[PDB]
C-alpha cells in the first residue's frame, strides 16, 4: 500500500485520488491519527504552536526587511503626509515597458507597490526613524523565530516532553499568563514608550547606544520612589508641538490629555504610555489569584462548585464543569476563538475612530484596508468558534458527567432558543427588506418626502452621554452642571469633549435615518448566522430525523434519500452554510464603513444621509459610482497604476463565479462522465501506453462543498479587496 | 351545487377570494386617504 | 449561452447599426466602440455592462421608475435561489422541528405535518428563481436602456 | 427640536422640496392641452401633491437637514412632544390585528381537530365555521388573557415530542 | 470497508435484503420476533454503501445502519 | 446442493458489442461471470446498455463489477423467471463463486447461516463517542 | 393477559421514536414473549411514511 498518508491506514489502502485530497484534509485532525493517545496529542499540539509562531516572527522579519530594502521610510518620515510608503519592488519579466513606467512613482528606482497595512504610521509612532532601525529589527525577529523553532524541536525530545498533567495545570497556566505574558508584556512595552518612543517623539534619539545615559524625566525616579507620582504629568506636550522635533514639546512621561494630538490626529504617546502601565499593574495583580505549590489562591474547582443559585434555577449550577473544560481541547479552543474573535471586532471598531498611529488618520486607503482586513477575520475567526464548540458536543462532550448542570440544560431547552432565534431574524428581515423596499418604492414614483425614516433616538442619545452637543439631548458629559461632567473636567473631559464635537474626525459619526436601516440590517446578520451555527451545535449529537447524529461523526456526506431526504443534515454542513451568512454580514458591515468614510472623507456627507435610505442609492451612488477609476486601469487607450487592482477585480469575480459550479452540480454527474473519460484513455493509441496510479474519481459529497465554499469565499474577498483600495486609493492617494 | 361550492371552498380559491376581498379594501382606503404617512 | 447571445445581438446593433443618420454621416448609439472593445472581459464589464445601466440605474422619478424597481427585484429573486441550489433540506427539515415545537406548545401546531422540500423541488425552486432572476434583470436593463436612447 | 431636527412646517429644505416635485409636474404640463384628458390627470396629480406637503406641516412631524420628515419611536419622547401617531400609536395598532389574525386561526385550527379527520378541514375549508370565528375574534386580547389565567394557553411539557439529548 | 449493523428491533420483513443491489444482507433464523427469522450481514466487503437497505426498513428507528468507512476499489463502485 | 463450477466455454447470447464493456481492471485485477439456463430465444437489457438476445440453454455474460452481474440477475428473474448464478473470476485463474451463497436467494431464510454484524441492542442504546476516544483509529460507537 | 388492551391509548417513551411523548392506539399485543410484543399505530406519520410500530412493554404507558 502507499507510505502517504502516514498518519492513517485507511486513506493509504485507498486506489483512488481521494487518497490525495483526504490525507492532506485529515493532516492537522490530530484526535484522528491511527494510534493516537491523549498525551501524544498534547505534545504535538504544543510542538505545533511554536511552529506557528516562527511564522509569524518570520513574516513579520520579512515585512521589515522589504520595506528597509526597497521602501522609501527615511524619505517618508520627512513628509509623511504627502508621500505614499513603499511595499517591496516589483521584479515581473511579462511586464511591458507601459507596465514599468505606470509602477514607477514615489521617487523609487523602478516598479514598486504601495502600502496599505499601515506599518509606517506604526513604526514611525514607536520610535524608528531610519533604515537601520529597521534592518536591525529584521534580523532580530528573525533571531527569534530561529529560536522557537528550536524549542519546537527540544520539547519533542526525550526528556524534555511534557507529561499529561503538565498541559493540565490550569491554575499555574493562568497565574503565569496573566501576571507575566499580559503584565509583564505590558510593563515591558511601557519602558519602551517612556526610554524610547516618547523622546523619539520630541527630536531626541534614544538607542542602544546611549539609552543608559539618557534620563527620561528631569527628575529621575524620585517621584516614582517617593509617592509623588504626579511629578510625571507636569508639562505635558504642547497643542503646538511637531511630531518628532523638540519645538513645542514637554517633559511628561505620563498623562491622561484624553485627547487627539493636534497634528497627528492620533492619541498622545504619553496616553498609551500611561494606559500600558495601568493595566500592567491591574495584570500583575490579577496573576496572583490562582492556586500553585505555596498555598495561596483559589482552585478553580472550588469556585465553580461553589456557584450554584439556591433556589435550583439553574439546575446543578456549573458542578462537573472545571473537568468538561479541562478534559476537551475543543470546548478550550471554541471558548479561544470566540473570545479572539469578539476582540477582533473590537480592534477594527476602536482603531478607525481612536487612531494610534500618527499620520493613520489623512492615509484614507490605510484605514479602510485596516477595518476591513480584521473585521473579515473576525468573521472568520467567530465561525470557526461555533464550529469547535460542535464537534465538541460530538466528541467530548460526556452527558453522564454533566447531569443537571448548565451546560446539560442548554440542551434540555434547544427548541426554544433556536425557535426564538428563528423569530427575531425573521422579524428583522421582514421589516428590515421592507422599509428599504418601500423607500425604494417612494424615490422611483418620485415622492421621497413619503418615506419612513426613523431617527437612531437610542444610539443618539448615547452619543450626548458621551458629550456630544449637536442632538440637544443636554445629558450627562452633555450638560456642565452634571457631576460626570465637573468631576473630570480636569483629567481628560476637554480633550475627549474636543475631539468628541469635532465633524471631521470619526469619533462618534454623526447618525441619522440612513444609519438605523444599516444598524438593522447588521443585526439580522448577527442573528441569522448566530442561529445558524448555533442550531448546528446544539442539533450536532442528534436530531428528530436523526436521532443517532453523534454515531457519524461532525462531518459526513449525508443519511441518504430515505425518510425524504437528508442532504446537508451533519454539523459540519450547518458551519458551512453559516460561513455564507458571515460573509454577508460582513459584507454589510464594510459596505457601511466604507460608504459613510467616503463621504466623510470628501466633505460631502449629504450623499450618504440623502441616498442611504433606499437600496438604489447604494447601488447606484456607491457600487456603480465608484468602479469607474477602478474597471479603466487598463483599457483600449493605455493602462495605469490602477490595472492591477482592475486585473484583480475581475480574478476575483472569476473565482466566485467558478464556486458556483462545485455548489450548483454535484457528485454523481461528474463521476459518470469522468467514466468516459477513463474509457477514451485506454482505448486511445499512442496515449494508453502512460497510465495513472491513482484511479481517477470526481470530489466526494463533503469535499466539492468545502471546495465551492473556498473558491466562493476568496473570489468574495479579492473582489472587494481590489475595489476598496482601489475606489480608496485613487480618490485621494 | 354541493360539489361547486366545495370547491369554492378549496385553499386556493379561498387565498384568491381573500386576498383579493383584503388588497381591494386597502385599495379603496388609500383612494380616498391617499398619502397616509402618520395617524393624526 | 442565450445571455452571451443578447449581450452579442444587443452590443453589437448599437455600436454598429443603429444610429442617427446626419449631414456628415452615421453617428452609432456607442459610436462604434464594439470591434477595439469587446475583445476583452473588461471591455464587456466596463463598456457595455457599466455604462450602459447608466439608463436603469437613473429611471427613478420618471415614466421608466419601473424598470429600476424591477431591476432590483429581479437582483434579489436570483440572489435568493442561490439558497435553495446550495443547501440540502436536512438542514430544513431540522429547522422546522424547532419552529413545529414552539407551535406545539401553543397548541397552533397544524393538522398537515410541516415537511422541508423534497429534494429534487429543491433543485427545480432553485432554476427557477435563479432564471426568473437573470432574465428579468437582463429585460429590464434592456428596456430601460434602449427605450432612453433608442 | 428633538435630536437637532425641525418642524417641517419650518423647514427652508421642505418648502423647497414641494416646489421641485410641483415644477416637475408643471413642465409636462403645457404640452397639452388645457382639459384635454393627460391635463387633467396631470392637475389631480398636483393637487394630491399639494395636499400631502400641507397634511405633513399640519401633523407636526420633524423634518432633517435633508427635508424629510423623520419618525420618533421612543415612547417617551412620543407621549412627551406629540408624535404619538408616528410609531407608538400604529404599533397598538398593528398588534390588535396581527393578534386578530393569529386568534382566529388558532381558534379555527383547535376547532376541527375534534373532528373526525382534520387534515381535510385544512385544504378544504369550513367556511361556516370561519366566519363565526371571524366574527368573534374581536375580543381576542379579553379572551387571551384569560386563556393564559387559567393555564389553558400552553402545552405541557410532558406531551410535547422532543429529540434525543 | 463499510460497517452494517442489524439490531435487535428487526421484524424480519426481508425489504432490506430485497432492497439491497450487492447482494450484502441475507435473512438467517431468530427466535425474537414473530416471523421468527432477523436480517443478517456476511458480505460487508461489498457494500457500497447506497443505503437502499435503510430506506426500506419499516422499523423505528431503523432496525439496519450503515456507517460509510474506508473506501476500496469494491466500496467505491469502481469499473476500472 | 453443491458449489457449481463454472464452464469457460459456455456458449454468450448474441450481442454485438458496445463500449460499455470491461475495461484493463479486467485484466489485473478481476472481473465477473453470470450463466443461466434460458427456456427460450429471448431479448434482454445488457446492464451496460443495449439489446442482446439469450441462446436457448446455457448463457455466460462477463462483466466488470459485482453490481452489474446483480443487475441483471434481477432483471432475469422478476420478468423471464430464470435461475441465474455469477462468479468472481481472477487474472490468475481461480474463480470464486457466490450468490447464491448456500444455494438458496438470501431473501428465504435458510438454516445453516450464521448471524453476522448482529448487535442485540437497539440504535438508541449505543455508548457515546466520547467512550470509544483514543482506540487506536476513528471507531463508531456502533461498532464496539 | 400481558400489555395494554387492544384499542387503547398509550403514551410513547421511547426516546429515538418518531412518536415520543404521542398517544397512539393499540393494534395488538404479542404473548409469545417477543422482544417487542406491543404493536401500536398513529394518525400522524413518520419522515418514512410508516404510521405503525412495535414496542416494548416498558416503552408503553397508558394515556396520561
Ligand atoms: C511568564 C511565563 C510564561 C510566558 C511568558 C508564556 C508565554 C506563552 N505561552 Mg505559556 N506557560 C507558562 C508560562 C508562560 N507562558 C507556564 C508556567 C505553563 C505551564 C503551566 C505554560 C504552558 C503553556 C502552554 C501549554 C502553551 C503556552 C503557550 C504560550 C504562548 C502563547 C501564544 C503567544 O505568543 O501569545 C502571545 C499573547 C499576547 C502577547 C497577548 C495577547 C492578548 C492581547 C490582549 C492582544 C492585544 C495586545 C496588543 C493591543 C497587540 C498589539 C499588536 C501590534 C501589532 C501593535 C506564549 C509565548 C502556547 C504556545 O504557543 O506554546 C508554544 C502553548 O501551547 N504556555
Ligand atoms: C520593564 C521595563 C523597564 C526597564 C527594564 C527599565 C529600565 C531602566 N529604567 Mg525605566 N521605566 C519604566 C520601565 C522600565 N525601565 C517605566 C514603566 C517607567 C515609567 C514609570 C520608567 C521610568 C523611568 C525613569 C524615570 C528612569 C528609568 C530609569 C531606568 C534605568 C535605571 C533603572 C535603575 O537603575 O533602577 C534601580 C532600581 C532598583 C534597584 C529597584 C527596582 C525595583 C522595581 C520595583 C523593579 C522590580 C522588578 C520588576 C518587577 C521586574 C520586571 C521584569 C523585568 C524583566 C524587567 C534602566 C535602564 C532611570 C534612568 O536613569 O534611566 C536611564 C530613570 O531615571 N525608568
Ligand atoms: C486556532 C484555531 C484553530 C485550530 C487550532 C483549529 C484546528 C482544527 N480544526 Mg478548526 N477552525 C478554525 C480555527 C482552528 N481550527 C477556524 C477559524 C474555523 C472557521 C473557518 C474553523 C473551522 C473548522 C472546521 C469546519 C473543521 C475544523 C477542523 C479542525 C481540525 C482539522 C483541521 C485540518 O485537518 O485542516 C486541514 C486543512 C485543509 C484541508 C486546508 C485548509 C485551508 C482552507 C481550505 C482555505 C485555503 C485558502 C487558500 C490558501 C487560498 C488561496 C488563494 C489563491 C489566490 C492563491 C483541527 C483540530 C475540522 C475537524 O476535523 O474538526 C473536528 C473541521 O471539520 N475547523
Ligand atoms: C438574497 C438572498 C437571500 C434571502 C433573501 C434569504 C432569506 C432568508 N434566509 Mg437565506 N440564504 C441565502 C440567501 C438568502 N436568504 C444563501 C445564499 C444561503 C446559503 C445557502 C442561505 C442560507 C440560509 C440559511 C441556512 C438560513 C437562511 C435563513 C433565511 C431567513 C432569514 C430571516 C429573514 O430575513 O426572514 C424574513 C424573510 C425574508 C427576507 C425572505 C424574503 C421575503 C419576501 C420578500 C416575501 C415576498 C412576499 C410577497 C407577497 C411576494 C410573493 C410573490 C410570489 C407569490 C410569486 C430568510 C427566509 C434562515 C431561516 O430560515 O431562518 C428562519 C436560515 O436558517 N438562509
Ligand atoms: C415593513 C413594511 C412596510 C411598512 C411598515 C409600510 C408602511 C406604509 N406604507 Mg409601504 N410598502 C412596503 C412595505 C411597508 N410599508 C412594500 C414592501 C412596498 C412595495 C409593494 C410598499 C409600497 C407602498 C406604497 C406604494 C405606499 C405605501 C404606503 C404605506 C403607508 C400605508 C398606510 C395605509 O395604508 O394606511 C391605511 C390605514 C389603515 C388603518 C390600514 C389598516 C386597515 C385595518 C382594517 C385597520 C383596523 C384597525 C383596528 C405606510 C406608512 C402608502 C403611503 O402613502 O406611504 C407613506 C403608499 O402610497 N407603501
Ligand atoms: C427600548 C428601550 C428604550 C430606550 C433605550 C429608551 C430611551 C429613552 N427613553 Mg424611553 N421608553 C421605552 C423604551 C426605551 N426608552 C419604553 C418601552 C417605554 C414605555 C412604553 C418608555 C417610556 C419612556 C418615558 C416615559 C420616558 C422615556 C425617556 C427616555 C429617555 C431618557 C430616560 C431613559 O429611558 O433612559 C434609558 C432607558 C432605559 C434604561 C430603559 C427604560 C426607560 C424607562 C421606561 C423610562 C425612564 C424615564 C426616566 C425616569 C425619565 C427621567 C427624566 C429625564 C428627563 C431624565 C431616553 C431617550 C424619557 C424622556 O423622554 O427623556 C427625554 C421619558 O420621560 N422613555
Ligand atoms: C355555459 C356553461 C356554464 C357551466 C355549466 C356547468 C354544468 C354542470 O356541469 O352542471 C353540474 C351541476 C348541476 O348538475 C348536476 O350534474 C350532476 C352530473 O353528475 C348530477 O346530475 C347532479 O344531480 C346535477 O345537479 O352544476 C351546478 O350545480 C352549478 C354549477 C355552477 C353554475 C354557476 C357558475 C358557472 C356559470
Ligand atoms: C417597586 C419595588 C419593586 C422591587 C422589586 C425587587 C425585585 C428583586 C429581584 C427578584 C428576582 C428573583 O426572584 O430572583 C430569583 C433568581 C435568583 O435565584 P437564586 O436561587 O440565586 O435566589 C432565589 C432568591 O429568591 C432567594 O435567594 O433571579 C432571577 O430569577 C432573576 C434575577 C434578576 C437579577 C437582577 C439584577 C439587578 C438588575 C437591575 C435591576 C434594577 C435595580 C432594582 C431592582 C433590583
Ligand atoms: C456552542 C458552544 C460553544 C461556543 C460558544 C460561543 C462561540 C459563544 C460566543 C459568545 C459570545 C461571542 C458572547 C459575547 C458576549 C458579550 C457580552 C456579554 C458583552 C458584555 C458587555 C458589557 C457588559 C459592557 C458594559 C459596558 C458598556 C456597554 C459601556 C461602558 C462600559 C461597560 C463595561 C460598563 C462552546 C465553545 C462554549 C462549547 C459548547 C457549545
Ligand atoms: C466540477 C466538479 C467536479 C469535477 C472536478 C474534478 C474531478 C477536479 C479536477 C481538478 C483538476 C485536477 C485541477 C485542480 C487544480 C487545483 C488548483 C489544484 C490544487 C491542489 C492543492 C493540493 C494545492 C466534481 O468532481 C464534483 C464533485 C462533487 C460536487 C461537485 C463537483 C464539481 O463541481
Ligand atoms: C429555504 C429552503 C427550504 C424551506 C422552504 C420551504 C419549506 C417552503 C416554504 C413555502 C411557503 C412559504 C410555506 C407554505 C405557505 C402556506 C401555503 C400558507 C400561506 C398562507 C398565506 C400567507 C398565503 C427547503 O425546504 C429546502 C429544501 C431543499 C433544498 C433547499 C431548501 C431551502 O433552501
Ligand atoms: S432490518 Fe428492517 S427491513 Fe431488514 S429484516 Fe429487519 S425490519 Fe425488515
Ligand atoms: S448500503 Fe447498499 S450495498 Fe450496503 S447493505 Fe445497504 S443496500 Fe446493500
Amino acid at each position: 500500500t502507499k507510505l502517504f498518508p502516514k498518519f492513517s491506514q485507511g486513506l493509504a489502502q485507498d486506489p483512488t485520488t481521494r487518497r490525495i485530497w483526504y490525507g492532506l484534509a485529515m493532516a492537522h485532525d490530530f484526535e484522528s491519527h491511527d494510534g493516537m493517545t491523549e498525551e501524544n496529542l498534547y505534545q504535538k499540539i504544543f510542538a505545533s504552536h511554536f511552529g506557528q509562531l516562527s511564522i509569524i516572527f518570520l513574516w513579520t522579519s520579512g515585512n521589515l526587511f522589504h520595506v528597509a530594502w526597497q521602501g522609501n521610510f527615511e524619505q517618508w518620515v520627512t513628509d509623511p503626509v504627502h508621500i505614499r510608503p513603499i511595499a517591496h519592488a516589483i521584479w515581473d519579466p511579462h511586464f511591458g515597458q507601459p507596465a514599468v513606467e505606470a509602477f514607477t512613482r514615489g521617487g523609487a528606482s523602478g516598479p514598486v507597490n504601495i502600502s496599505t497595512s499601515g506599518v509606517y504610521q506604526w513604526w514611525y509612532t514607536i520610535g524608528m526613524r531610519t533604515n537601520q532601525d529597521l534592518y536591525v529589527g529584521s534580523v532580530f525577529l528573525a533571531l527569534v523565530s530561529a529560536i522557537f523553532l528550536f524549542a519546537g524541536w527540544l520539547h519533542l525530545q526525550p526528556n524534555f516532553q511534557p507529561s499529561l498533567s503538565w498541559f493540565k495545570d490550569a491554575e499555574s497556566r493562568l497565574n503565569h499568563h496573566l501576571s507575566g505574558l499580559f503584565g509583564v508584556s505590558s510593563l515591558a512595552w511601557t519602558g519602551h514608550l517612556v526610554h524610547v518612543a516618547i523622546p523619539e517623539s520630541r527630536g531626541q534619539h534614544v538607542g542602544w547606544d546611549n539609552f543608559l545615559s539618557v534620563l527620561p524625566h528631569p527628575q529621575g525616579l524620585t517621584p516614582f520612589f517617593t509617592g509623588n507620582w504626579a511629578a510625571y504629568a507636569q508639562s505635558p506636550d504642547t497643542a503646538s508641538h511637531v511630531f518628532g522635533t523638540a519645538q513645542g514639546s514637554g517633559q511628561a512621561i505620563l498623562t491622561f490629555l484624553g485627547g487627539f494630538h493636534p497634528q497627528t490626529q492620533s492619541l498622545w504617546l504619553t496616553d498609551m504610555a500611561h494606559h500600558h502601565l495601568a493595566i500592567a499593574v491591574i495584570f500583575i495583580v490579577a496573576g496572583h489569584m490562582y492556586r500553585t505549590n505555596f498555598g495561596i489562591g483559589h482552585r478553580m474547582q472550588a469556585i465553580l462548585e461553589a456557584h450554584t443559585p439556591p433556589s435550583g434555577s439553574l439546575g446543578a449550577g456549573h458542578k462537573g464543569l472545571f473537568d468538561t473544560v479541562n478534559n476537551s481541547l475543543h470546548f478550550q479552543l471554541g471558548l479561544a476563538l470566540a473570545s479572539v474573535g469578539t476582540i477582533t471586532s473590537l480592534v477594527a471598531q476602536h482603531m478607525y475612530s481612536l487612531p494610534p498611529y500618527a499620520f493613520q488618520a489623512i492615509d484614507f486607503t490605510t484605514q479602510a484596508a485596516l477595518y476591513t482586513h480584521h473585521q473579515y477575520i473576525a468573521g472568520f475567526i467567530m465561525c470557526g468558534a461555533f464550529a469547535h464548540g460542535a464537534i465538541f458536543f460530538i466528541r467530548d462532550y460526556d452527558p453522564e458527567q454533566n447531569k443537571g448542570n448548565v451546560l446539560a440544560r442548554m440542551l434540555d431547552h434547544k427548541e426554544a432558543l433556536i425557535s426564538h432565534l428563528s423569530w427575531v431574524s425573521l422579524f428583522l428581515g421582514f421589516h428590515t427588506l421592507g422599509l428599504y423596499v418601500h423607500n425604494d418604492v417612494m424615490q422611483a414614483f418620485g415622492t421621497p418626502e413619503k418615506q419612513i425614516l426613523i431617527e437612531p433616538v437610542f444610539a443618539q442619545w448615547i452619543q450626548a452621554a458621551h458629550g456630544k452637543a449637536l442632538y440637544g439631548f443636554d445629558f450627562l458629559l452633555s450638560s456642565k452642571t452634571s457631576a460626570a461632567f465637573a468631576n473630570g473636567q480636569s483629567l481628560w473631559l476637554p480633550g475627549w469633549l474636543d475631539a468628541i464635537n469635532n465633524n471631521q474626525n470619526s469619533l462618534f459619526l454623526t447618525i441619522g435615518p440612513g444609519d438605523f436601516l444599516v444598524h438593522h440590517a447588521i443585526a439580522l446578520g448577527l442573528h441569522t448566522t448566530t442561529l445558524i451555527l448555533v442550531k448546528g451545535a446544539l442539533d450536532a449529537r442528534g436530531s428528530k430525523l436523526m436521532p443517532d447524529k453523534k454515531d457519524f461523526g461532525y462531518s459526513f456526506p449525508c443519511d441518504g434519500p430515505g425518510r425524504g431526504g437528508t442532504c446537508d443534515i451533519s454539523a459540519y454542513d450547518a458551519f458551512y452554510l453559516a460561513v455564507f451568512w458571515m460573509l454577508n454580514t460582513i459584507g454589510w458591515v464594510t459596505f457601511y464603513w466604507h460608504w459613510k468614510h467616503l463621504t466623510l472623507w470628501q466633505g460631502n456627507v449629504a450623499q450618504f444621509d440623502e441616498s442611504s435610505t433606499y437600496l438604489m442609492g447604494w447601488l447606484r451612488d456607491y457600487l456603480w459610482l465608484n468602479s469607474s477609476q477602478l474597471i479603466n486601469g487598463y483599457n483600449p487607450f493605455g493602462m495605469n497604476s490602477l490595472s492591477v487592482w482592475a486585473w484583480t477585480f475581475l480574478f476575483g469575480h472569476l473565482i466566485y463565479a467558478t464556486g458556483f459550479m462545485f455548489l450548483i452540480s454535484w457528485r454523481g454527474y461528474w463521476q459518470e462522465l469522468i467514466e468516459t473519460l477513463v474509457w477514451a484513455h485506454e482505448k486511445t493509441p499512442l496515449a494508453n501506453l502512460v497510465y495513472w496510479k491513482d484511479k481517477p474519481v470526481a470530489l466526494s459529497i463533503v469535499q466539492a462543498r468545502l471546495v465551492g465554499l473556498a473558491h466562493f469565499s476568496v473570489g468574495y474577498i479579492f473582489t472587494y479587496a481590489a475595489f476598496l483600495i482601489a475606489s480608496t486609493s485613487g480618490r485621494f492617494g | 351545487m354541493k360539489d361547486f361550492t366545495t370547491y369554492l371552498s378549496t385553499a386556493p380559491v379561498i387565498a384568491t377570494i381573500w386576498f383579493t376581498f383584503t388588497a381591494g379594501l386597502l385599495i379603496e382606503i388609500n383612494r380616498y386617504f391617499p398619502d397616509p404617512l402618520v395617524f393624526s | 449561452s442565450l445571455s452571451i447571445v443578447i449581450f452579442h445581438f444587443s452590443w453589437k446593433m448599437q455600436s454598429d447599426v443603429w444610429g442617427t443618420v446626419t449631414a456628415s454621416g452615421v453617428s452609432h448609439i456607442t459610436g462604434g466602440n464594439f470591434a477595439q472593445s469587446a475583445n476583452t472581459i473588461n471591455g464587456w464589464l466596463r463598456d457595455f455592462l457599466w455604462a450602459q445601466s447608466s439608463q436603469v440605474i437613473q429611471s427613478y422619478g420618471s415614466a421608466l421608475s419601473a424598470y429600476g424597481l424591477i431591476f432590483l427585484g429581479a437582483h434579489f429573486v436570483w440572489a435568493f435561489s442561490l439558497m435553495f441550489l446550495f443547501s440540502g433540506r436536512g438542514y430544513w427539515q431540522e429547522l422546522i422541528e424547532s419552529i413545529v415545537w414552539a407551535h406545539n406548545k401553543l397548541k397552533v401546531a397544524p393538522a398537515i405535518q410541516p415537511r422541508a422540500l423534497s429534494i429534487t423541488q429543491g433543485r427545480a425552486v432553485g432554476v427557477a428563481h435563479y432564471l426568473l432572476g437573470g432574465i428579468a434583470t437582463t429585460w429590464s436593463f434592456f428596456l430601460a436602456r434602449i427605450i432612453s436612447v433608442g | 427640536d428633538i435630536a437637532g431636527l425641525t418642524p417641517c412646517s419650518e423647514s427652508k429644505a421642505y418648502a423647497k422640496l414641494e416646489k421641485k416635485e410641483l415644477k416637475t409636474l408643471e413642465k409636462r404640463l403645457k404640452q397639452y392641452e388645457a382639459d384635454s384628458a393627460p391635463a387633467v390627470a396631470l392637475k389631480a396629480t398636483m393637487e394630491r401633491t399639494k395636499a400631502r406637503f400641507a397634511n405633513y406641516a399640519k401633523a407636526g412631524l420633524l423634518c432633517g437637514n435633508d427635508g424629510l420628515p423623520h419618525l420618533i419611536a421612543d415612547p417617551g419622547l412620543a407621549l412627551k412632544y406629540g408624535h404619538a401617531g408616528e410609531v407608538f400609536i400604529p404599533t397598538f395598532g398593528f398588534l390588535y390585528v396581527a393578534g386578530y389574525i393569529g386568534y382566529v386561526g388558532r381558534q379555527y385550527l383547535i376547532a376541527v381537530k375534534g373532528e373526525a379527520k382534520p387534515t381535510d378541514k385544512e385544504i378544504i375549508i369550513d367556511v361556516p365555521l370561519a366566519t363565526k370565528l371571524a366574527w368573534q375574534g374581536a375580543g381576542w386580547p379579553l379572551a387571551a388573557v384569560q386563556e393564559l389565567q387559567r393555564g389553558t394557553l400552553l402545552e405541557k411539557e410532558e406531551n410535547i415530542t422532543v429529540s434525543p439529548r | 470497508a463499510h460497517i452494517v449493523k442489524i439490531y435487535d428491533t428487526c421484524i424480519g420483513c426481508t425489504q432490506c435484503v430485497r432492497a439491497c443491489p450487492l447482494d450484502v444482507l441475507e435473512m438467517v433464523p431468530w427466535d425474537g420476533c414473530k416471523a421468527s427469522q432477523m436480517a443478517s450481514a456476511p458480505r460487508t466487503e461489498d457494500c457500497v454503501g447506497c443505503k437502499r437497505c435503510e430506506t426500506a426498513c419499516p422499523t423505528d428507528f431503523l432496525s439496519v445502519r450503515v456507517y460509510l468507512g474506508s473506501e476500496s476499489t469494491r466500496s467505491m463502485g469502481l469499473s476500472y | 446442493w453443491t458449489v457449481p463450477t463454472l464452464n469457460p466455454d459456455t456458449p454468450s447470447p448474441i450481442f454485438g458489442g458496445s463500449t460499455g464493456g470491461l475495461l484493463r481492471k479486467a485484466q489485473t485485477e478481476e472481473f465477473y461471470v453470470i450463466t443461466w439456463e434460458a427456456k427460450k430465444e429471448q431479448i434482454f437489457e445488457m446492464p451496460t446498455g443495449g439489446a442482446a438476445i439469450m441462446r436457448q440453454g446455457p448463457n455466460l455474460l462477463k462483466f466488470g463489477k459485482k453490481e452489474q452481474c446483480l443487475a441483471l440477475t434481477t432483471q432475469l428473474r422478476n420478468k423471464f423467471k430464470l435461475t441465474p448464478c455469477f462468479y468472481r473470476v481472477f487474472p490468475d485463474g481461480k474463480v470464486q463463486y457466490l450468490h447464491p451463497a448456500d444455494g438458496v436467494y438470501p431473501e428465504k431464510v435458510n438454516a445453516g447461516r450464521v448471524g453476522a454484524n448482529q448487535n442485540m441492542r437497539r440504535i438508541g442504546q449505543n455508548v457515546n463517542p466520547i467512550k470509544v476516544k483514543f482506540s487506536g483509529r476513528m471507531m463508531s460507537p456502533a461498532e464496539i | 393477559e400481558v400489555g395494554p388492551k387492544r384499542g387503547s391509548l398509550v403514551k410513547i417513551l421511547r426516546p429515538e421514536s418518531y412518536w415520543f411523548n404521542q398517544v397512539g392506539k393499540v393494534v395488538s399485543v404479542d404473548q409469545s414473549g417477543v422482544r417487542y410484543p406491543v404493536v401500536v399505530r398513529f394518525e400522524n406519520q413518520n419522515y418514512a411514511g410508516v404510521t405503525t410500530n412495535n414496542y416494548a412493554l416498558d416503552e408503553v404507558v397508558a394515556a396520561k
